[PDB]
């Protein structure tokens, strides 16, 4: 059924699973027209499909041309997400196909179930976790590839860099969700924390800086402080 | 006008005949029901006074044979049987008519209720949903499950309604996933009407039979089927106008006949609110919407 804090270690077992987050598929800027009405302008989006055990992220870039001449775009976006996830599964070798797909938003359940009818043994599940994957577009290298795209494109990433050489997938996922939650809560301060020290760089082949084990502890504490600081600012605590 | 002779009434029982009902006392001198209108299917149904468990009954058409009811004390139920000797059956019916041991089917002349509830119901189609080929009449009870319920357990005692499942490969053409899920017209018109039922009369007949089994026996799977067949039409953007107009009439008479105090268990809030207020056909069922809003405004 649904995925929550009781069954959290299930994310790191040996059954292949993917999270699908659709919050950045249909993105718009809202603006006034010459006549003083309001209109939207779409910008490129992306589907965020992540294996939490391995860090493998299938980033399908959604180019604004897919919306041209279409109606009810917020509805269509869910079905386009489901279509692209289904296509992604069919493209993967049988031994790489997931046994479960966990959607971060319950409105993706029916679209994905209908697109996956051909795969009755792949479970489509919601989650009670509040995951911060909307903040994926705060990772500079991901935002750059999405905005530069001139056509639909699939870009493949490892969102854990080389961390699994040193830490478990449970710890890597916890680090990722802490970083993304911080970027979602206060993007400018989070990036400041991650880049303040010029001597620690992001490799050409990586998304995040090359922190030592001890530096990651410091960084993670600064991220927790940021989240707490922002919570106090929000609620006047 | 036809007649169904009871050999006797050894156990106290409430007897239904179509939308009517009456109580018979233990060992009361009751020998059956006369003046049954020719031209319609009928249902004769039973609820025991000492055990309301298992409402049960028999669908029949007096044009297909001479039928009677005999209490079986081993299986503990009033059983329908066919009498093959026509001269004997006429003789038994006449004597009991002379001794005034029968109730008369109490049809008011103005009253088209039974026709309106059974317009599309045919005995031959009943006998394909309820499979017992050696009899010309069909037994139904409160506990019988449907083929669809069994897939989600004795197959010989099942209600073989047509399976409707909105999230199934039958309902959804590959490549038309969003289209077919949000607009069920394909599934209604190509798969169900052209493909399975052949015409709207057969579809409505099954819909009406499902409603009647839900109402008369409290058969839960029958209620599921009735609502699914309504929802399939209401959730289609393209429906022939004559089907929409006929559906409005069908549903109006069903809602009119439903006992008020069974509305909580016989009506699905989600389906009815969706059908009347959100669906493609939300403005096509004027008569049904009017009676629903006046009789069951709570549900809505
Ligand atoms: Cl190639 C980066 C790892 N990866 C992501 C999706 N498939 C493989
Ligand atoms: Cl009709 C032959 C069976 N029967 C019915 C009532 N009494 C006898």
């Amino acid at each position: 059924g649904a995925m929550n804090s009781s069954n959290y270690a299930e994310l790191f077992n040996n059954d292949i699973k993917l999270f699908v987050d659709d919050t950045n598929v249909y993105r718009v800027t809202v603006h006034k027209t010459f006549e003083g009405n309001v209109a939207t302008k779409a910008i490129n989006g992306c589907i965020f499909t992540l294996n939490p055990k391995t860090g493998h992220l299938f980033l399908k870039i959604i180019h604004t041309s897919v919306w041209a001449g279409q109606k009810r775009l917020s509805q269509l976006a869910k079905w386009k997400t489901a279509e692209e996830v289904s296509a992604l599964v069919r493209s993967l070798p049988k031994e790489e196909q997931p046994k479960q797909i966990i959607v971060t938003r319950k409105a993706m359940l029916d679209p994905l179930e209908v697109h996956m009818l051909d795969f009755p043994n792949i479970a489509i599940r919601p989650t009670e976790l509040r995951l911060p994957f909307s903040a994926a577009m705060s990772i500079d290298k991901l935002s750059d590839v999405v905005m530069k795209a001139t056509e639909p494109q699939m870009v493949l990433f490892n969102i854990y860099d080389d961390w699994l050489d040193r830490i478990s997938s449970y710890t890597a996922f916890s680090r990722l969700t802490l970083l993304l939650r911080a970027l979602k809560t206060n993007e400018e301060s989070a990036k400041m924390i991650l880049l303040s020290d010029p001597t620690i760089t992001i490799k050409s082949y990586h998304l995040w800086p090359s922190f030592t084990d001890e530096q990651w502890i410091t960084i993670e504490s600064q991220m927790r402080d940021l989240i707490l600081t922002e919570y106090g600012r929000k609620y006047n605590v | 006008m036809n007649t169904v002779p009871f050999t006797s009434a050894p156990i106290e029982v409430t007897i239904g005949i179509d939308q009517y009902s009456f109580n018979v006392k233990e060992n009361q001198p009751f020998h059956g029901i006369k003046d049954i209108p020719i031209g319609h299917v009928h249902v004769i149904h039973f609820q025991h006074a000492d055990n309301s468990s298992m409402r049960y009954g028999y669908w029949f058409d007096c044009r297909m044979g001479n039928f009677y009811i005999q209490y079986d004390p081993k299986d503990g139920l009033y059983k329908m049987m066919e009498e093959r000797d026509g001269a004997k059956f006429e003789n038994i019916v006449h004597n009991f008519k002379e001794r005034q041991m029968m109730v008369s089917y109490p049809k008011i002349d103005e009253d088209d209720t039974w026709y309106n509830l059974t317009e599309f119901v045919q005995m031959d189609k009943i006998r394909k949903i309820v499979r017992k080929d050696e009899n010309q009449f069909s037994y139904v009870d409160s506990s019988m499950t449907t083929v669809q319920e069994n897939e989600l357990s004795d197959p010989a005692h099942s209600l073989n309604y047509t399976v409707i499942n909105f999230k199934s490969r039958e309902a959804i053409r590959p490549g038309h996933e969003m289209e077919d899920f949000l607009d069920k017209s394909y599934y209604l018109n190509t798969v169900m009407l052209q493909g399975i039922f052949k015409n709207s009369s057969n579809y409505f007949g099954e819909l009406q039979f499902a409603f009647l089994n839900a109402m008369f026996f409290g058969n839960y799977g029958s209620s599921l089927q009735w609502h699914a067949m309504i929802e399939l039409i209401c959730s289609s953007a393209t429906v022939p106008k004559h089907m929409l107009d006929k559906l409005d009439e069908i549903l109006y008479y069903q809602i009119k006949t439903l006992p008020e105090q069974y509305s909580d268990i016989l009506l699905n809030e989600r389906v009815w609110n969706i059908c009347l207020y959100s669906s493609f056909q939300k403005n096509s069922l004027h008569n049904t919407e009017k009676i629903m809003e006046n009789k069951y405004p709570e549900l809505l």
